[PDB]
């Protein structure tokens, strides 16, 4: 996604679901047809809501207790031409924001313009047969925070590779504080 | 002395009268009375000790460690 | 006959009936086991004991503390267990003097064997040892000084026994540094006794000496996403509500309708009723919001659209603690404002400590309550200096409550004696005979003091016993350059309440060990 | 350093040694802490620390 | 003692307690009935102990808040109907207790459990409640007090009610012992 | 004489009682108080003497000394807030079996929310509880409350701000000796609380034990409690 | 029900009014039983508290036969029918005795079902003896006699 | 020995002196595999597959009888005696213990709420730790406590001995049936 408008929502795209035991009782085939329809248009509603602020970068924290985004939300989300990347850990959230300026969401009536991050790219680059990596480059507003890949070609020279900058930085640190 | 009823019948047939009768005991006569108050004599001589303002106390010592220490015959029993 | 040997054992298989001698036998040797286990920690050069645990986790301890020795060994002995509760019992009552009753016990007992050695019946004994405890009691009471009106005399006394309590531990390296913690800790509380509110922060690294006392407070917490991160002139609401999918306690309610969109109402309804109560709370007109329970996702963000620093899973204790500090109240109900209290302080900021952020309060209204960072190169050095430290602060408050001080450094143990010693030569009999052995234990008490340092015990309590004999009952030992001295110049004085507690506590552990004569084990399970 | 299970650690780390071999003797564990409390405070050094503290306690 | 049993001089018609602690001849025969105290509840001591012609009434009857059966489930829609629910369920209970209370019992007796509620409400009447009664001393009590046993509280006639002379709870060796003599 | 003015043959008999046990250090403290509370609860028609009624405590910590009767209860909690005060004087003191929580029927029942009205009945529903509850053990009059069960945030915050120090989780049987203490009557709900049914003492405290964070309260002062607390 | 059943309650009228209507229920059960003038009743199968206590008001005696062998023969004996409802018996589904009691032979409890007629469908052979091996033997040869017969 | 054992004749001769010691059938098809195939069964066999469909007729109609509630509720501390200690002879408790707080308590709960459906037999029931028991400690949930006649047959305490946030609703029902209460038919997955 290029000029990316990054969200970072902390609610379920998926069927309503109460805090409480919720039921829905059908009596009636319309009642059965209704059903699926008022579940499609509650999805529809909600990507509408995230579609119209120009958001085309979704990240969706990680939920455990209910699906943090159903097939459906998936589905109209590919349509309105969204990247959506979903299992975003909830350790994640203070680091994220602080990188993207992006403010995590938790109820769609505030999910605004005002609280997304405005990257100047956001790609799925792949490491050579190795895996793939979700990079965000550029950041209005870039935060005091920046991160480091680690290559290797084995896990354990990789494992001292990161001992070693991490040693470095604790060098730097040690000199920003008692600069002798 | 014990193990109750020891025949094995004259004729020379098994002599099986009471359930685990070879792993049973039995005492009979003044010999039990005796190992009665031998028992008791020790309960009581036991207990003696504890009597009285000069009497010291016990301390036992449950299964799992516990320790009591009383001059209680009824806690000490 | 007797009970075991006897032709006819009456026991189940595994149990076993010690008699008079053997009773005995094993309650002095246990006893004594236990005494000179936890001596040669008693004392400014007493050394530290280590506490190699054999469980799946070797849990590693480093203690010159005879209560945490003793709670942390296995004992199978029941004259030992004995002395092992007592000790947690001292532990219990006040911060000090575990080392010194589980000694005292030890060596009453140890005195006790050579007596029933004698011929003594430990009915005389225990009879004499009575007589001496009262004596002695009533020495103590007399000699004791009280200062709690002279408010300078009593910081001085404040000062003193936080220094002599951090003396014998490994804290003496810095003790000035301590003592003035400890003492600023206490008296931070104002007269509450509420050790709970002391909260001791362990950060591994740095040197001892980097150890303080915080002018405010901190709180091991954090911060919400989108929240503010530094806060001036603090207006603050310490909470306990849920905050967490908040729902009514009514548990038969069930959302139960015919239609999907029924569902999202009542969805959305249960939102507004959250984004209510946190409208609610900030009508009390505040900019930080501690909350004991949990505070999720949405609640979250609406604290960080209004600006308010949400804290959050501070625990009861925490709560506690912040209340005493900022002043205000703990609340779960926000519809009356004007009741709730709320709490001040000047900062709320983050600040480093080690590699872990904190919470830090600056300038808060009340500061009844406290927050120490103990820095330190090894697990084990934090936790000793924790445990010294609790020990000197249950010490000064056990002060602040009772002013009464007496002094130490063997001088209460020497004079204790000397007034048994006086009752024993004017008293006929036997028991003229134990009351010299509860003075000789007594006496063997600043005698370990002694040769814990490696000085003349000998000729020191030599010294001082002819001395407290003369009249001087301010005389004591002098550990610096190991001599004799006067307790009241070089400040060595404890408190009232921990050596009275000692001298009854150990009479009493004694009387109880002695008048056993039998020892029943049951068949271990 | 082959842990109890297959886990492989290649390091020249002092804090990761220590922390990685069970050492099963109290001071080589206090040893074990004094590199953990380097680790903290500066993050290198930790061999160092090490060698001053066994080099300090042969001398005593 | 056999010659108080009616016609088929039945065993179970005589009861054999047996009170560790005294001697033989402190052993006694009570031409009436005594039983052992039965789990109290909180408010069993404020009750009083002793009785000098009570009425006796019999039960089989739970007296407790309990589901009003097991296979019934209440379905409301309205906070309202919640409450009147929560009340309705005190007024079952509370309409047995005072058809207990005023048939003039002034003990009571049920072979199933009484509740700390109607402990408490039977000591603030000045009455006496003991469940959890066995069946055997139960009929020992109606075969000597000369009542009927009830599973319904609903007709507490003088005729169904028991009477003795003295009613008491008194100290038996370590154990609390009614007597109804 | 086993009267209450002439308690010394009575002394005499629990000291020569007491003479064989390693309380006789205290001997005639001890005596005269295991005296005094059988002579405090007990019917002296030559009836008997219930022990339920003498609660007997131990806590580590103190001298033997320090053993004393108390004409009145000692429970091993403290006030449920820890803000609340932690000495009341002329205490009327409700007893309440009832947790301070919304009301809850014994039957399976199942209360169905159906619309957003529905909703917003339930929330009031339980905010109009819990201040009703606090509101009817106000009105009593009452300066301090005592439950059997234990109550929630709500409920105990409303105990504090309408000054209604309470205490939460007593057992049955400490509940029945601090009625039977204070002369009041043990209530299940709080429609049936007046202040007639309300006991009084004339202190209740929370007393600490030095350096252990544990707490007791002290319910004394009562003005005839046929029950009494032997506290070691 | 033989399906299931559930008491769907949605009012506090409702809720106060079950156990009073299902103990007049029984009421209405039993008093129609014993206006039919039945003094004994016989259930094979479990018998309810409130049944129980409502047979003693009108006095009836109840019996049950865990058995369902011993519920045919005694309705063999008597002259009765099984009902598989609780609904009073017409004059023909009532039996007849002309006693019913409870007596106690030996240690034993036993409820007798006993005709004066030297006839009936039904005859009992009550074995006394000292040892249960003895009584099983002379039971065996009263079979062999009732087998001659 | 002096020689390897093996396959020769004068171990054998040194052993002999003393040296060198030397569907299958409709008895277990359920209902409905009873009902798959019918037609199989020959009519002689078809005369005792009545009795034993009858036998198994009876035993689901009992198992019917058994199931009381198959669903999870919740009961508070005051009537926790009654619910719990008291519970029906011989019924299997399940009381999971928790505060809406924790999240692993909530992903518990669903997993009770799935299995108190999937085992009508067994008794599911929640409370909260602070009004089940005088200050249950803040960290010490989830606890599923397993009950039987009154008395504690099993007890997962801890949000580390419970099984991990991975926990899905098959882990959690083995564990439950450790002690015998819900009697899954499977073994431990993860
Ligand atoms: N400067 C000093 N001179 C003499 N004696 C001292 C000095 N400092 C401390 N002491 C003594 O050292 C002892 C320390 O005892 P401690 O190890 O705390 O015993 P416990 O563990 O039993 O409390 C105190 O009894 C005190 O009398
Ligand atoms: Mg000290
Ligand atoms: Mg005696």
């Amino acid at each position: 996604v290029e000029k990316a408008k990054i969200g970072l929502i902390q609610f379920c795209l998926s069927a309503p679901k109460t805090d409480m035991d919720n039921q829905i009782v059908v009596s009636d085939y319309a009642q059965m047809d209704r059903v699926l329809r008022e579940e499609r248009a509650y999805i529809l509603n909600l990507v509408k809501q995230i579609k119209k602020t120009g958001c085309n970068v979704l990240l969706i924290q990680k939920s455990i207790l209910r699906d943090a985004l159903s097939d459906l939300a998936l589905h109209f989300l590919n349509k309105m031409k969204i990247m959506v990347i979903k299992d975003i850990e909830r350790e994640d959230i203070e680091f994220i924001c602080k990188t993207i300026g992006t403010k995590p969401v938790a109820h769609i009536d505030q999910f605004t313009a005002d609280m997304l991050g405005s990257a100047e790219l956001a790609e799925e680059v792949n490491l050579n047969g190795s895996g793939k990596l979700l990079k965000i480059t550029g950041c209005a507003s870039p935060g005091k925070t920046v991160t480091i890949v680690v290559r290797g070609s084995n896990k354990l020279v990789i494992e001292e590779a990161e001992r070693s900058i991490h040693d470095a930085l604790c060098v730097i640190r040690c000199l920003v504080k008692k600069r002798a | 002395a014990s193990m109750g009823t020891l025949a094995f019948d004259e004729y020379g047939r098994p002599f099986l009268i009471i359930k685990d009768q070879d792993r049973k005991s039995r005492l009979m006569g003044l010999e039990a009375l005796k190992s009665h108050i031998m028992a008791a004599k020790a309960v009581a001589n036991t207990m003696r000790t504890s009597l009285g303002p000069n009497g010291l106390d016990k301390m036992m010592v449950d299964k799992d460690g516990d320790v009591t220490v009383t001059n209680d015959g009824a806690t000490i029993l | 006959a007797s009970l075991s040997l006897a032709p006819v054992n009456i026991f189940k298989a595994g149990a076993d009936e010690e008699r008079a001698e053997t009773a005995r036998l094993t309650s002095f040797i246990g006893a004594i086991a236990i005494g000179d286990l936890v001596k040669s920690t008693l004392g400014p050069k007493g050394m530290d004991k280590i506490l190699l645990s054999s469980g799946r986790d070797a849990s590693l301890m480093v203690t010159n503390d005879g209560a945490t020795i003793l709670k942390n060994i296995g004992v199978d002995n029941p004259a030992a267990k004995v002395l092992v509760d007592m000790s947690r019992v001292q532990d219990d009552e006040v911060g000090d003097g575990t080392t010194s009753v589980t000694v005292l016990a030890a060596e009453l007992l140890r005195e006790a064997e050579s007596l029933i050695a004698k011929k003594i019946h430990p009915q005389t004994i225990i009879a004499g040892w009575r007589e001496a405890t009262k004596a002695a009691r009533e020495a103590l009471l007399s000699s004791a000084v009280d200062h709690g009106s002279d408010e300078v005399k009593f910081r001085q006394d404040l000062m003193n026994i936080a220094g002599t309590t951090l003396s014998s531990k490994l804290l003496t390296h810095h003790k000035d540094h301590f003592t003035k913690l400890a003492v600023e800790a206490v008296l931070r509380l104002k007269g509450s006794g509420n050790l709970e509110a002391i909260h001791i922060i362990k950060k591994l690294g740095g040197s001892l000496a980097d150890s303080y006392l915080d002018e405010g407070f901190l709180l091991d917490k954090k911060i919400g996403v989108n929240q503010p991160k530094r806060i001036e002139n603090a207006k603050i609401l310490i909470a306990n509500t849920g905050m967490d999918t908040d729902k009514i306690k009514i548990f038969g309610s069930r959302v139960r309708v015919d239609s999907t969109a029924k569902v999202a109402e009542i969805e959305h309804a249960e939102k507004e009723k959250m984004k209510e109560k946190v409208e609610r709370i900030l009508k009390h007109g505040i900019n930080c919001f501690i909350n004991r329970q949990l505070i999720y996702n949405y609640p979250e963000q609406l604290f960080g659209a209004a600006g308010v620093m949400a804290i959050e899973h501070a625990d009861f204790a925490g709560v506690e603690r912040l209340a005493l500090v900022t002043g205000g109240e703990i609340a779960s109900t926000f519809d009356h404002p004007e009741l709730v209290k709320l709490g001040s302080c000047k900062l709320i900021e983050e600040v480093m400590i080690g590699e872990d952020k904190l919470i830090h309060f600056s300038g808060v209204a009340l500061g009844e309550a406290c927050t120490i960072v103990l820095r330190g190169a090894t697990q084990q050095i934090l936790d000793e200096a924790e445990r010294s430290l609790h020990d000197a602060l249950c010490v000064l408050a056990q002060t602040v409550k009772d002013s009464r001080t007496v002094y130490g450094g063997g001088c209460s143990e020497m004079l204790m004696a000397h007034a048994v010693t006086q009752l024993a030569n004017r008293t006929p009999g036997k028991e003229a005979v134990a009351m010299e052995s509860y003075a000789k234990a007594l006496r063997m008490l600043p005698t370990i003091i002694a040769d814990n340092a490696g000085y003349d015990s000998a000729d020191l309590v030599a010294q001082l016993r002819a001395a407290h004999s003369e009249g001087n009952t301010t005389a004591g030992l002098d550990m610096r350059e190991g001599t004799i001295g006067d307790m009241a110049i070089l400040g060595i004085t404890e408190s009232f309440q921990v050596k009275r507690q000692v001298l009854l506590s150990a009479a009493e552990a004694a009387e109880v060990i002695l008048r056993v004569d039998n020892i029943i084990k049951a068949a271990p399970r | 350093i082959q842990d109890g299970k297959g886990d492989v650690t290649i390091t020249n780390d002092g804090a990761t040694i220590l922390k990685q071999m069970q050492v099963l003797h109290p001071a080589a564990r206090m040893l074990v802490e004094l590199s953990k409390a380097q680790d903290i405070e500066a993050g290198d050094g930790t061999t160092s620390v090490v060698i001053i503290a066994g080099s300090l306690l042969d001398s005593c | 003692a056999v010659m108080m049993l009616d016609d088929l001089l039945q065993l179970k018609m005589i009861g054999i307690k047996k009170v560790q602690g005294g001697a033989l001849e402190d052993s006694q025969l009570v031409a009436g009935v005594a039983f052992k105290k039965t789990f109290s509840y909180a408010g069993f001591e404020m009750q009083p102990k002793k009785y000098h012609n009570p009425k006796i009434a019999l039960l089989n009857v739970e007296l407790e808040l309990k589901a009003e059966k097991d296979n019934a489930e209440i379905r409301v829609h309205t906070v309202e109907d919640y409450q009147a629910i929560v009340d309705a369920e005190w007024n079952i209970l509370y309409d047995k207790l005072e058809k207990i209370h005023h048939s003039g019992a002034k003990v009571v007796l049920s072979k199933l459990p009484i509740g700390d509620v109607a402990t408490q409400y039977f000591a603030d009447r000045d009455m006496f409640c003991a469940g959890r009664v066995p069946e055997e001393d139960l009929k020992r009590t109606m075969m000597a007090c000369g009542g009927s046993i009830q599973t319904s509280v609903n007709a507490l006639s003088a005729d169904v009610l028991g009477r003795c002379q003295v009613f008491e709870e008194t100290q038996i060796g370590g154990e609390r012992y009614n007597f109804f003599t | 004489l086993v009267d209450i003015k002439d308690t010394e043959p009575l002394i005499q008999t629990a000291k020569t009682t007491l003479g064989s046990k390693v309380v006789n250090s205290c001997h005639r403290q001890m005596a005269e108080i295991a005296v005094n509370a059988v002579l405090t609860v007990a019917d002296m028609e030559r009836r008997d003497v219930d022990f339920e009624l003498i609660k007997v405590e131990g806590k580590v910590g103190g001298r033997l000394e320090d053993t004393k009767l108390i004409k009145g209860v000692i429970v091993d909690k403290d006030f449920s807030h820890p803000q609340m005060p932690k000495k009341v004087e002329d205490a009327k003191i409700a007893i309440l079996t009832c947790p301070f929580e919304p009301p809850k029927p014994k039957t399976k029942h199942k209360l169905d929310v159906t619309s957003v009205e529905d909703y917003k009945a339930l929330q009031k529903y339980e905010k109009e509880k819990f201040e009703e509850m606090i509101q009817q053990i106000k009105e009593t009059g009452a300066n301090l409350a005592i439950c059997q069960w234990g109550f929630d945030d709500e409920a105990n915050h409303l105990l504090l701000q309408n000054n209604l120090p309470a205490v939460r989780w007593v057992g049955g049987p400490e509940i029945e000796l601090i009625a039977i203490a204070t002369g009041g009557r043990i209530v299940p709900r709080f429609s049936e609380l007046t202040a007639e049914k309300l006991g009084f003492a004339g202190l209740v405290q929370e007393i600490s034990f030095g350096t252990t964070k544990d707490k007791m309260l002290v319910i004394e002062q009562c003005k005839n409690s046929r029950a009494v607390t032997i506290f070691i | 029900t033989e399906t299931k059943g559930t008491v769907l309650i949605k009012t506090a009228e409702e809720l106060m009014n079950f156990s009073k209507g299902e103990e007049n229920l029984m009421d209405a059960q039993v008093k129609a039983i014993a206006d039919t003038g039945a003094n004994v009743v016989v259930t094979g199968g479990k018998v309810a508290d409130m049944a129980l206590h409502y047979a003693n008001k009108y006095n009836i005696m109840l019996v049950r036969l865990n058995s369902k062998w011993d519920l045919r023969r005694l309705c063999k004996t008597v002259g009765a029918t099984a009902l598989p409802r609780l609904t009073p018996p017409v004059l023909e589904e009532m039996g007849h005795c002309d006693s019913v009691y409870l007596s106690e032979v030996g240690d034993t409890q036993v409820v007798v079902f006993k005709h004066e007629k030297e006839d009936g469908a039904i005859s009992t052979i009550v074995l006394r003896g000292s040892t249960d091996n003895l009584m099983d033997d002379i039971e065996r040869a009263v079979d062999d006699g009732v087998n001659t017969f | 020995m002096q020689d390897p054992n093996a396959d020769t004749e004068w171990n054998d001769i040194l052993r002999k002196k003393g040296i060198l010691p030397p569907v299958k059938t409709y008895e277990d098809m359920t209902l409905e595999e009873l009902e798959d195939h019918e037609d199989e069964f020959n009519e002689e066999d078809e005369r005792a597959i009545e009795m034993y469909r009858r036998r198994r007729l009876a035993e689901w109609k009992a198992t019917k009888l058994k199931n009381k509630f198959g669903e999870v509720l919740e009961i508070s501390g005051k009537d926790y005696v009654q619910e719990v200690t008291k519970a029906g002879e011989g019924l299997w408790v399940i009381l999971h213990l928790y505060k809406q707080g924790i999240p692993l308590c909530a992903l518990i709960n669903q997993h009770l709420s799935g299995l108190a459906r999937k085992f009508p037999d067994v008794k599911f029931i929640k409370a909260i730790s602070t009004t089940c028991i005088p200050n249950y400690p803040d960290r010490n949930l989830p606890t599923i406590f397993v009950y039987l006649e009154g008395d504690i047959k099993a007890q997962f305490i801890g949000p580390l001995v419970f099984g991990g946030m991975n926990l899905t609703r098959d882990e959690l029902e083995w564990k439950l049936s450790e002690s015998g209460a819900i009697m899954t038919d499977l073994e431990e997955n993860p």
